[PDB]
């Protein structure tokens, strides 16, 4: 028997390279077909009616907003925008199976996860428009979300940087005794990023209760997945690590569901990593600033249609109900809008503060600075925009 | 907008990304052994700097990389290692951290550690850089400063299409790891005529672009269009003559240029956007005072964003503007 | 040795890294949150700094993570997220450059950018740091000036064990993200009393350790003794009065006490074993020459590491020893 | 049947995680017993008598080197060392392996691969003593070898750099069209850095004739491989990124041979990367600066013995032979010692060059300082050492 402390494995005495599997992957999990119907009935959470309603709404309310502010950002109104557009089940599938004070990290394509949380249309749009409601205090570039209440880490731009963090994060609370889980959401092409492979490697052998949620959807802004890896996907990556991992279709809010549920019950009784890859398009362009069709779903495969269809064979939603909807989320979206427009922005004094927890003198004093420098030159400025 | 941008053949009006095309055409065309790779180039970049190329030159040559900064620039040392010209790039220049090892201790250190048995000096790392409106944190930041404390690499910052071309193609042929900041705010908004084959504009070496004797004013980048805007305010409002001067390269910097210019007016003030403590206007000054302590008759200005992060809302109260400069400058003269 | 190294409740002779084991155990006393991690910590470190504190406070408390700098740094962050006190260990200061994009871009920016909604102000890194005699170009490097230009951050190095304990402690305690510089070759060789209980020394806050009424020389870390003697050269060659004073933070750092001190001598020699170019001597003389041009006798002196990589061989030549340093001030009071 | 862009799988409509196999590892590939007898005669390489006596002569040439150098180290007459004890058979099994000028990149812990290829005695000697003779010019700490002749790239300290680096160069040399492959060496504990991650997802997407080669000894300095990782170690992972993976026991020399061998042929024809996993044991102490029993294969399994064993049984050596080579194997280190010794170092001048290919005038400035400081206050300098 080998002996080696590195691995515990047998001899074999004949020369074999181990092949990966990338034709063949790991299998996609389904619950429901594209036409919403179950297909193996064992499988089948049975949400009751009002949580299904909430997973169906909060989509088509992110939907609704995300169309507004992709035209806002078009006019000019706002400066930037990313919309979510195919990816709203593996959103609204994930959240609802944590707990609500299960801590959140992102990468920037999660928003419906702070829908579901009942995050106010009101905060989403004061951030992208930085105005005087913003708690992040107008300082980041828009959809960089974050609210302590509802436990969502602050958005940042760097990719993947979260992933380590989150599982600081999550031996933190193991430590706690917290009965909480923390979950990780990243993209395929932030998963190429060293601290993916810094976090995943961290959560196994520190044994961190933590789900690791990637959103396979086929394209890092121009790059398709050909050129991102040649393993099979992200998923394989995982037993690698020691963590236990699964394929989900992304476009069936169920099946997140399920992986989801399963991986939070286990990962907060065992203290062991989960991995979740769920499987996706990216309908929309990559962010205000692309134009997809420059490099390479909608109408066949989309999970608000497929959730749509679900409804219906329960008797739980008709034309009738949809139209209402439509119509009243339509309503809610444009009145945050119209208010988020009217609001000013900060003082540009919150330009200095929280950069350290107290303000050091020499930075008071660039403080001081700036004031001296608008009261005399304050013409220049676009003063009459901002509080005070 | 907070600035106004104003002997080698043929030339053609050209903006920023399209000198900086033109420059990685010629490279390709006269290097076989170069090949250009990063995030999302292969279809022409996310500011169209390499459109065509993929095109004209192959797949093999201009291609994209998985996203991975510390092994885009560890793929980029591996290249020049064997000889062969690899022009890496890093989306934006705030994402560069991440290659900040590969940079600091590999590529900068490789040729010295080896005795000169091995080098990377042909490697080339270009990325946006600078401020552009509402590029937040992560999308304005103005990095030079880290790497101007690392002997073995150079940096480069070009102030129009012309100088950006002729820069860039230095930096490419030059023997030494080099990282070339591309202002992003310029990518569009600059246009003049630039050659249509290559030429070259010597590393480590300012120019002086306008004479003056009562002050000189030293920025790089976008900032050289607000310091010459300041020179015109200063000489209608003050009758005040500024010597403008954009120091090119970041590392090893033109110190004699610097130097010979305060010896003549006696004050300096530097500009850039990048945050006031630790930026690298604090080495300009520092040896200025050194080298011209008998010869200087007020403070050293310098100014600059200030030392916090880079904000959305408030970029324009956050930057180092033409009416900051020149209040500054006005306070200095009347020192 | 290039250097001689020379009120609270009962104390104990403590050499540097017994008094760092102090400040840790003092600090996992009090604050049942507070763990520390890195690589090989479990068993006492490689520098013999966690000794005793895994069979003290338990494995979930005094642990090691894999081989991976942007890993612990970024766990380190997620810790301290939640509130708990993480003390993070970077084996070699050569060796946090791949967490740099974690330091710079995250932990600096982590209150600032969520309006302080979340932050990671109970992280501290420690890291041994500096010259040790023969480590060349990665068990020898100074980094701080490349965090000095990081607002968000601060950076603090101490001269002693005593100054060790007090620093470390305020760092462990302050709400901000703190790297905390250790200067190894003084591990073993500085050794005096310190204080059994904790205690704190104020952070951006300089220690003049020897009035003096001719000239100012400023250093930080083990180049504070190397300063300390060059006073006693210059008072016994020169009949120079020096004023000796000790940074220990970097950022913020204590303008106010090093002006003061330049107003009444009218001279300012700084050192360090960092390289000249971008040091954190060029932020300092700076900023001194902006406050103190009136006052200032002489041009300030910058005493530094050459623009290299730290050598093997040739460390002898080139560290800023005492005789260049006691060469520049002579120079700088023939002025 | 699934359309996802990501991956190429099949639905499956049950939840089942994926579970690593880690008790039952990928098995480890032996050709000889401990008792030097080769187990499948299918799997024998036959190699000629010279050769085999070279990686012979190599191992224990080498093994007389780091005794002598171990101890010139604890006597202060050199700054640093670090032995290569118990992975002998790693280093000379694999550079047998390879062709000529195939590129070598390294850690630290392979001089048997230069040993096997020729580096003189006197310049490892050279570069441990930084003297006149190293053409590193005395600038790294000591094992910090290279040799542009011998195609091995100067190790650095920074672990797992090279990573990344090796794919490049291979890259490069695809385009090339060299009929050449590159190998990059590293330690289990490096294979947790970032650039790890990087090396290995750049090598397949980019199609690099590279083989990555693992040496798993058991420990990173006190870590041990169950604080390093949760999978089943280094070769575990080559899978997930689509890269065709093996494990060998390190300790055979023909097992890290035709493992080595058959990834060359296949890297170079195919353009595509292997990775070896060759499991070890560190028998010495992780450096001069470490106490190994703080925190924790020599008579039993050591790869040395093996070979000696094998060699009896062709009838290739005996006592006699033993006897005489122990014997001009410590001639020959000696006299490379001595004359190392007596060696000047460089001219500190040489401290100022290869920072820049050309010598910047402001770098220049400060040679000419301490030109100026050297005449003035030269005798506190340790000048009588120093060439020139
Ligand atoms: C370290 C690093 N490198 C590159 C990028 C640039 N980038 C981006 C932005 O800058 C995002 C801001 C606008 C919020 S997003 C992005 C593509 C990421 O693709 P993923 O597959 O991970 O995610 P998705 O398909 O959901 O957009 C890149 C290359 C980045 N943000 N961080
Ligand atoms: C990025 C980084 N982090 C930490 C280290 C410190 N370290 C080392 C040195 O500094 C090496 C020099 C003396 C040559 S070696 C080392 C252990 C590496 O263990 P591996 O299993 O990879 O290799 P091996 O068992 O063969 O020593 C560490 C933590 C290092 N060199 N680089
Ligand atoms: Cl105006
Ligand atoms: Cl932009
Ligand atoms: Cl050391
Ligand atoms: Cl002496
Ligand atoms: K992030
Ligand atoms: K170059
Ligand atoms: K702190
Ligand atoms: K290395
Ligand atoms: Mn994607
Ligand atoms: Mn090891």
């Amino acid at each position: 028997k080998p002996q080696f402390p590195g691995a515990s494995a047998e001899f074999i005495d004949k020369l074999e390279f181990i092949q990966p599997n990338v034709i063949s992957g790991i299998p996609i999990y389904r619950v429901m077909d594209r036409q919403g119907q179950i297909i193996n009935p064992s499988e089948d959470p049975h949400l009751p009616k009002e949580k299904v309603l909430k997973l169906y709404k909060s989509m088509t309310l992110l939907n609704t907003m995300d169309r507004i502010l992709y035209e806002s950002q078009r006019q000019g109104r706002i400066s930037f925008y990313m919309t979510n557009y195919g990816e709203e089940g593996t959103h609204v599938g994930s959240a609802a199976a944590l707990d609500n004070t299960d801590l959140v990290f992102g990468q920037y394509r999660e928003a419906g996860v702070l829908m579901y949380r009942d995050y106010p249309l009101e905060l989403f749009m004061a951030q992208c428009y930085g105005n005087i409601s913003d708690l992040g205090k107008g300082r980041q570039m828009p959809v960089h979300y974050g609210c302590k209440e509802r436990h969502f880490v602050t958005i940042s731009s760097p990719l993947a940087t979260q992933i380590p963090q989150a599982v600081g994060a999550a031996y933190a609370a193991k430590r706690a005794n917290a009965n909480r889980v923390v979950i990780c959401y990243f993209g395929e092409g932030a998963a190429s990023e060293g601290d993916a492979h810094a976090g995943f490697n961290f959560a196994a052998t520190l044994e961190c209760p933590i789900i690791f949620f990637c959103r396979n959807n086929g394209y890092a802004i121009s790059t398709p997945t050909s050129e991102q890896y040649r393993g099979d996907g992200i998923a394989a990556r995982g037993p690698g690590y020691g963590i236990m991992s699964i394929r989900v279709d992304g476009n069936d809010v169920f099946a997140v569901y399920n992986a989801t549920k399963e991986a939070r019950r286990r990962a907060v009784a065992e203290n062991q990593p989960f991995l979740i890859e769920a499987m996706t398009y990216r309908i929309g362009h990559h962010s205000t600033s692309d134009d997809s069709s420059a490099y390479r779903w909608d109408k066949q495969d989309h999970p608000i249609s497929r959730l749509r269809h679900y409804l219906l064979s329960q008797g739980w939603w008709d034309e009738e109900q949809e139209k209402a909807w439509r119509k009243q989320s339509r309503r809610k979206v444009m009145e945050a809008f119209e208010q988020a427009e009217r609001k000013p922005k900060p003082n540009p004094n919150l330009l200095f503060s929280d950069v350290y927890q107290e303000m050091p003198a020499q930075l008071r004093k660039q403080q001081e600075s700036l004031a001296r420098h608008l009261q005399t030159y304050g013409e220049h400025y676009p003063l009459d925009h901002f509080d005070k | 907008a907070h600035f106004t941008f104003q002997e080698y053949g043929q030339t053609q009006k050209m903006n920023l990304f399209q000198s900086v095309t033109s420059a990685l055409d010629n490279s390709l065309a006269k290097d076989p052994t170069a090949v250009i790779f990063g995030e999302d180039v292969a279809f022409g970049g996310v500011f169209r700097c390499t459109v065509g190329l993929r095109d004209k030159y192959g797949k093999d040559r201009v291609f994209n990389t998985p996203l991975c900064e510390q092994g885009i620039v560890g793929f980029g040392i591996g290249i020049a290692v064997t000889g062969a010209t690899a022009i890496a790039e890093i989306q934006f220049a705030d994402y560069i951290f991440p290659a900040f090892d590969q940079i600091v201790n590999e590529a900068a250190k490789y040729r010295y550690r080896s005795g000169d048995l091995f080098n990377c000096g042909s490697l080339t790392i270009r990325s946006p850089w600078g401020c552009v409106g509402h590029g937040a944190l992560y999308h304005s930041q103005s990095p030079e400063a880290f790497f101007a404390h690392c002997p073995g690499i150079k940096v480069v910052i070009p102030r129009s299409p012309f100088q950006a071309k002729g820069l860039l193609l230095s930096c490419i042929e030059d023997k030494n790891p080099c990282i070339f900041f591309e202002p992003k705010i310029l990518y569009r908004a600059a246009a003049e005529e630039v050659p249509i084959e290559p030429y070259n504009i010597p590393l480590s070496q300012a120019e002086v672009i306008q004479e003056g004797s009562d002050v000189t004013l030293v920025a790089w980048g976008t900032q050289v269009h607000v310091i010459r805007e300041v020179a015109s305010m200063a000489k209608e409002k003050l009758g005040v003559s500024c010597e403008v001067i954009d120091l090119r390269t970041i590392i090893p910097w033109d110190v004699d240029t610097i130097c010979k210019s305060v010896i003549k007016t006696g004050r300096l003030l530097i500009s850039h956007e990048a945050p006031l403590t630790g930026g690298f206007a604090s080495e300009i000054s520092s040896t200025v005072q050194e080298e011209c302590f008998l010869n200087l008759e007020a403070p050293i200005s310098r100014v600059c964003g200030y030392d916090t992060p880079f904000p959305h809302i408030f970029e324009p109260f956050y930057i180092p503007d033409k009416w900051k400069c020149y209040d500054a400058l006005r306070k200095m003269i009347n020192y």
